[PDB]
């Protein structure tokens, strides 16, 4: 299902350079209109909730990793250092 | 690609044990091998956590990216719409 908004990862680019070259021409009504951009907005647009969502989903997981990640860097330099004395 | 609840309470399982040793009468007393056995396991783990961690990162921000294209485009065609209607207004 993540694939499902990971897929419009090209639309999303279109609609947008296409969007964009229209912002610096001011030609409106064109782009405004023509089923096409209509099309790509149609199906871009929604994506916003699922979007916002799996943002919140991995922002979680990534902060969570990372806090892990540091325990286990401690653990590890304590675990060295009650090693260390095991040499000599 | 995923770190499991067993690998990450092996996490603070070692961390946390690793201190009711750090002042033992020995080191061999310690290297018996549930702490020898346990440390392998979380160590061997330090690549999933990172794989699975850089996978997290990634994502986030192709998703980051998305979200700001999505974002900019839904900017762009309200300006646009905006104008176009007032163009009209004005008449």
């Amino acid at each position: 299902k993540e694939a499902i908004v990971f897929s419009q990862k090209t639309t999303i680019d279109q609609l947008h350079n296409s969007l964009n070259a229209a912002s610096k021409t001011g030609n409106s009504n064109e782009v405004l209109q023509d089923p096409h951009i209509g099309d790509m907005y149609g199906s871009v647009t929604p994506l916003r909730p699922q979007v916002t969502r799996m943002l919140g989903k991995y922002a979680k997981e990534k902060e969570d990793m990372l806090s892990l990640r540091q325990v286990l860097a401690n653990a590890e330099r304590s675990y060295n250092q009650l090693m260390d004395r095991a040499a000599n | 690609v995923d770190l499991s609840d067993e690998e990450k309470d092996s996490i603070y399982m070692f961390a946390s044990l690793v201190e009711k040793m750090k002042s033992r009468p020995l080191n061999e007393i310690l290297e018996d091998s549930k702490l020898q056995n346990l440390a392998q396991r979380v160590f061997a783990s330090k690549a999933r956590l990172n794989y699975a961690l850089n996978d997290k990162a990634q994502k986030y921000n192709t998703l980051i990216e998305m979200n700001g294209k999505i974002s900019e485009i839904m900017n762009i065609y309200d300006r646009l719409l905006e104008q176009q209607l007032q163009s009209i207004n004005l008449s």
